[PDB]
């Protein structure tokens, strides 16, 4: 297991709260929590150790070219596939808004 | 006197314009990251030529100028190793409005500018849009809207849109925030998939330290973003509220 | 000459689907996103406008003299010829295409029939970010192929699309054309009755009109309201290819003329023939 | 006939006179069948041995697995699925030597390791119906080892629902002098009792009552339990990015969670898209217990099916106009003539797999584990004896006014960027290479290559291979779908934009998808209790998939 942190920027504090998933086997949840304009803070707790840059190209692709909320976003992954990771965060930006 | 000034003053250091221009136009050349770049910036001149064009407005001077300016970074760099970024520094309320300048054309001296940039744009030069304040119908068409990639700052001051809030409200309040496409804050803007990034600043009026080091980062990884890839504009398609755009090009080419 | 005046085929007089017919070679026309398509505004229903199923743009392929083209029309009838999000995306996606067809060898010219009144409001940014994407797909497109704009009447070429107009090798017009960048009635409201009078056609005209612009080199041609003459007109110029030293170009000379000017006093027609 | 040309007929009829005391006529005492067996099959025999993919010959799998090694051994197995431990068995006791067969599922890694320990020798690993072929060829067998339900005292058989590979293994051995065997699960003494006639009497030469049932896999049952929102996502962009765009008619689904879904979703998803008769009317199919509700639905008009899933027999007799039944009412599967339609007949193949390349190069052979192609390349590849136009099979020409430019079946490869394990799916070389260099194969065990591969589905879309001009543009098109993968990790996002407009990818919002909205609320069935509401209680599902 590992602990990571990633930061991005970001724009106005998303002002909504939510939790979508769980951490099943193969699954996470995600909190997703108003955060400090400018910046968007990820921390990541993984089962799967050595997938820091696996992680690092997620979030890359997701907020490419596309300002998300400011957010504060914990994240407890129990193994999920990047494409699990991926449409779990979606649905939890989603709710977010 | 505007927020463009202030921010070409923050970003170049040089605030005297360059005799040449118009007074109406802030050009310096500098580097960012050591790379080459060009600043432009329109700015009220309460002197200029056209009584229409006193309040920071884009009109015949500022049109053809921007132009010339333009044109002469372009020409300039035609065999350089790099091509110069060009940093428009969006601060427009709009189009000069006057006989003088519908009777000498102003929609001419307009398309100067853009054939200027986008032909900058075409021949590698990348162009990065710094909305720090109104970007306003075919100002900001001539001014910034050609560009590689928009960063706006996330202010309540900074508003894209084609006619003014007073005009659109005479012709028919703030009801627009029903639909996207109509409503003038930066987050509906942002929600049309034209913007590469939105960036909140401490003091928008006179950038802090902290504001300028965040900014010229920013457009530091714009600048690298755009190198080597597509100089065209099709980043701009992205986001759902633009889907009929995006769908309109593909059954264009099914059926072309 | 009863006759003569029996058998005028005026070009006005034809909706922008006709006029676009007729331009293209006989038998060439052929529409894309055509009405059946459906594919119409995604944003007028909900403001409780009807819409139209093209949006008000026709677009189609076909031949200008043997040669492969496309011409976007616009509908003046339709909000005014206001540009919308599809409209606009119809007009730039196709001069987009005709860049690239000419990347592949294909000799591609654009045709565009402006009668349009600017941005429509109730898709305002998105017609805005549109025009910009025409103004660029022009100036790409005529790195390869002169873009021919005609601008007819009745409602004349107004707005972001007249900056797409200036951008044109070649701009044709008719007397009842009017090429401007704001509309009178928003000049007369932004900087009083005195600046300019909405209600004075006549003046109007004298400033932005047809023949005013043609005079006064902001025009390159000067057509008779006629269907023949201005596909001639048409043709010839695409003829002609690039040209050499296009308006846009001209930054310095515009610049420097401007500066000879007095401003301190309104200018007139005759003034601005003389200064230019 | 002269006694130079007879010489199989001569061996069989010594074989038959060595069991002649220990049997009464056709039937085979279920006590010496061992002895039977040590008898009848003489070192160095081809046998066909059914693991078909469901219905195992498990008792004589077990008795051939009892016999002397020192009077068998050195056995070539010809067995189409490789999967009970008896099969292997057979190779560490030193009964059997060499092996040719189709698919393997468990046994994967035991394959490999009998490899290495040189107990076992692969002579090839084919497609079913590519085996079945070499029969008559290349590989006529010496003895069929088979199974069916019901036999009568002459030999006639009833195989029922269970059909599957059984006639396309026994003509070949009945027919060349060679000795059939099998089992079934009771012999009636009044031949009228027979539900049907599968096998006719003339092709067996002997019957044995079985210790107990044939064992029946349950191998295309999915648990729709399992089936998460990333599989609906990639089946909503399937039905509406696939089927509906190419107007698929007819089509075989591979095995598996990926292609359950689009089943489970066709009555939720696909009606919402109005596409019900207008789409996936006639099947290849085994008779998945997903499929029901698409049936009840009235989406399916038609399947043939390869095998039988367990517990679905009772359904189907209830289906008749839309399964191939019997006179006696039962299912009538058919793995040869349904695998011959899978290839020649149907407008899509769709299925998942372990590892793509960036070449489109597919395989489920990863290190250390032989797993077998089954189905997949017969299906997977484009038919080049195929004539017949159908719409789907000619929208994939890029011309349709050029005469001689032929038609292609849709091959779609749907899986996930990666796999459950944490390994990617898309990878910068197979697996299949090293194994090759290891096993010592002259090439690569590839399941589907490449240059097949109409349609690459993934979670991030779909890429449009068949539209590729070059080798090298369709790597693009597999590098923008191929996501943080390996593969995925060498595309320039800048460049989808372009490939999105030219038609060359399609991401879920060029379909109209909004990826959000995949969730499991569009299974038509949620679990297995579900399947069986569905089925008015006809599906009896195994033990295996039971929660009562």
């Amino acid at each position: 297991m590992e602990t990571l942190s990633f930061e991005f920027p970001a724009g106005q504090p998303g002002r909504g709260r939510a939790l979508v998933g769980c951490v099943g086997s193969g699954d996470l949840e995600v909190l997703l929590e108003p955060g400090q304009p400018g910046k968007l803070s990820i921390q990541v707790q993984t089962s799967v150790n050595g997938s820091a840059s696996r992680w690092q190209h997620l979030f890359e692709r997701l907020f490419d070219g596309q300002t998300p909320p400011a957010l504060l976003i914990d994240i407890h992954d129990f193994g999920a596939t990047p494409g699990v990771v991926r449409l779990r965060l979606e649905q939890g930006f989603e709710e977010i808004g | 006197a505007s927020r463009g000034l202030a921010w070409f003053q923050a970003l170049a250091g040089s605030l005297a314009p360059r005799p040449g221009d118009p007074a109406s136009l802030r050009v310096a050349d500098a580097e960012l990251d050591g790379y080459p770049v060009r600043f432009l910036a329109v700015v009220p001149d309460p002197d200029n030529p056209f009584p229409r064009a006193r309040q920071g407005e884009v009109g015949l001077l500022e049109g053809w100028g921007l132009a010339a300016a333009v044109d002469e970074a372009l020409e300039a760099d035609r065999e350089a190793p790099r091509k110069r970024a060009l940093l428009a520094i969006v601060d427009v309320p709009s189009q000069a409005y006057g006989r003088r300048e519908e009777a000498l054309g102003i929609h001419q001296a307009l398309a100067g500018a853009v054939d200027a940039y986008a032909r900058a744009r075409l021949a590698g030069h990348p162009l990065i849009g710094l909305l720090v304040g109104k970007a306003m119908s075919g100002a900001f068409l001539a001014h910034g809207y050609q560009a590689n990639r928009l960063i706006a700052l996330h202010d309540p001051g900074v508003m894209v849109h084609a006619m003014g809030k007073a005009a659109a409200a005479r012709i028919t309040e703030a009801l627009a925030a029903k639909v996207p496409p109509m409503a003038y804050d930066i987050d509906s803007y942002a929600s049309l998939g034209l913007l590469w990034r939105t960036l909140p600043v401490e003091t928008v009026e006179v950038p802090s330290t902290a504001d300028l080091v965040r900014v010229r980062t920013c457009l530091g990884e714009a600048l690298a973003d755009i190198l080597g890839g597509p100089r065209d504009l099709g980043g701009r398609l992205g986001a759902a509220n633009r889907e009929a755009s995006a769908r309109v090009r593909r059954l264009l080419r099914e059926q072309w | 000459d009863v006759a003569r005046l029996l058998a005028l085929r005026s070009f006005t007089e034809l909706g922008a689907r006709q006029r676009a017919r007729a331009l293209l070679d006989a038998g060439s026309f052929r529409e894309l996103l055509d009405p059946f398509a459906g594919v119409q505004s995604p944003w007028l229903e909900r403001q409780g406008i009807v819409p139209q199923a093209d949006d008000g743009v026709v677009v189609a392929r076909g031949l200008l003299d043997g040669q492969p083209a496309v011409l976007a029309a616009i509908e003046g009838a339709f909000q005014g010829g206001s540009l919308g999000e599809v409209s606009g995306a119809k007009i730039a996606g196709a001069l987009e295409l005709a860049a690239e067809d000419n990347r592949n060898g294909v000799p591609t010219r654009a045709l565009l029939l402006l009668e349009t009144g600017g941005v429509r409001l109730q898709e305002a940014n998105l017609g805005l970010a549109a025009i910009a994407e025409i103004q660029a797909a022009i100036v790409d497109l005529q790195r390869y192929q002169p873009v021919v704009a005609v601008i007819a009447g009745p409602v004349g070429c107004f707005g972001g699309m007249s900056i797409a107009a200036g951008l044109c090798s070649y701009v044709l017009v008719t007397r009842e054309a009017r090429l401007g960048l704001n509309g009178p009635q928003v000049i007369e409201q932004e900087a009083g009755i005195a600046e300019y009078d909405s209600r004075d056609r006549p003046f109007i005209w004298s400033l932005t009109g047809g023949e005013q612009r043609f005079a006064s080199g902001l025009a390159d041609a000067y057509l008779a309201d006629d269907l023949d003459e201005v596909r001639t007109s048409v043709l010839a110029y695409f003829a002609k290819g690039l040209p050499a030293r296009p308006r846009c170009r001209r930054a310095e000379d515009y610049l420097r003329r401007l500066g000879d000017l007095d401003t301190a006093e309104q200018p007139d027609a005759a003034g601005v023939r003389r200064l230019y | 006939p002269p006694p130079q040309w007879s010489r199989r007929r001569q061996e069989k009829q010594r074989r038959l006179e060595r069991v002649r005391g220990l049997a009464d006529g056709a039937v085979l005492p279920r006590e010496g069948l061992v002895a039977a067996l040590e008898a009848l099959i003489a070192p160095g025999d081809r046998v066909v041995l059914e693991g078909n993919n469901q219905k195992q010959a498990d008792f004589l799998s077990r008795s051939l697995a009892r016999v002397d090694p020192g009077k068998l051994h050195d056995l070539h197995m010809i067995m189409p699925s490789v999967g009970r431990p008896e099969h292997l068995d057979l190779f560490e006791l030193g009964i059997a030597r060499k092996l040719d067969f189709s698919f393997s599922g468990p046994q994967s890694l035991r394959i490999g390791q009998l490899l290495e320990d040189g107990l076992l020798e692969i002579g090839a690993i084919h497609t079913y119906i590519e085996l079945y072929a070499r029969l008559v060829v290349d590989l006529i067998p010496n003895v069929a080892l088979v199974a069916g339900f019901v036999a009568d005292r002459e030999g006639n058989v009833y195989t029922g629902p269970s059909t599957e590979d059984t006639p396309a293994l026994v003509e070949p051995t009945a027919f060349s002098d060679g000795i059939v065997i099998v089992q079934v699960n009771r012999i009636v003494d009044d031949p009228r009792d027979l539900p049907r006639v599968d096998i006719p009497a003339s092709w067996v030469d002997f019957v044995v009552e079985a210790d107990q049932p044939f064992y029946i896999e349950p191998l295309f049952t999915r648990d729709p339990r399992h089936i998460k929102p990333v599989h609906v996502l990639m089946a909503m962009m399937a039905i509406r990015g696939i089927y509906q765009r190419h107007n698929v008619q007819s089509l075989n689904h591979g095995i598996g969670f990926n292609t359950a879904a689009i089943e489970l979703i066709l009555p939720t998803y696909g009606e919402s898209l109005g596409l019900k008769g207008k789409i996936c009317r006639h099947w290849t199919l085994n008779p998945h217990p997903t499929l029901i509700p698409a049936i009840e639905s009235g989406w399916v008009e038609s399947v043939h099916c390869f095998g039988t899933e367990l517990g679905m027999e009772g359904y189907i007799a209830q289906r008749p106009d839309v399964f191939f039944t019997g006179r006696d009412g039962s299912l009538r599967s058919n793995r040869m003539f349904c695998q011959l339609a899978g290839q020649y007949a149907v407008d899509l193949f769709i299925g998942a797999t372990l590892q793509v390349d960036g070449d489109g190069h597919s395989s489920t052979v990863t290190r250390g584990r032989l797993a077998g192609f089954g189905g997949a390349p017969n299906m997977g590849h484009d038919p080049r004896g195929r004539r017949h136009s159908t719409p789907a099979w000619l929208d994939m020409r890029g011309e349709p006014e050029a005469l001689l430019e032929r038609g292609r079946k849709l091959v779609v490869q749907m899986v996930e960027t990666f796999q459950d394990g944490g390994k990617p799916t898309f990878v910068e070389r197979l697996d299949a290479l090293e194994v090759a260099r290891q096993t010592g194969m002259p090439l690569a065990p590839v399941m589907i290559y490449g240059d097949d591969v109409t349609h690459v589905l993934t979670e991030e879309g779909i890429a449009y291979l068949y539209k590729a001009r070059s080798l090298e543009e369709r790597q693009a098109m597999i590098a923008a779908v191929a996501g943080i993968s390996p593969i995925g990790l060498r595309h320039d996002p800048r460049e989808t934009q372009r490939m999105r407009r030219e038609g060359l990818i399609a991401l879920p919002e060029d379909l109209g998808i909004r990826r959000t909205d995949a969730s499991r609320e569009l299974l038509a069935a949620k679990s297995i209790a579900e399947l069986v509401e569905w089925s008015g209680g006809l599906y009896q599902p195994p033990a295996r998939f039971r929660s009562w």
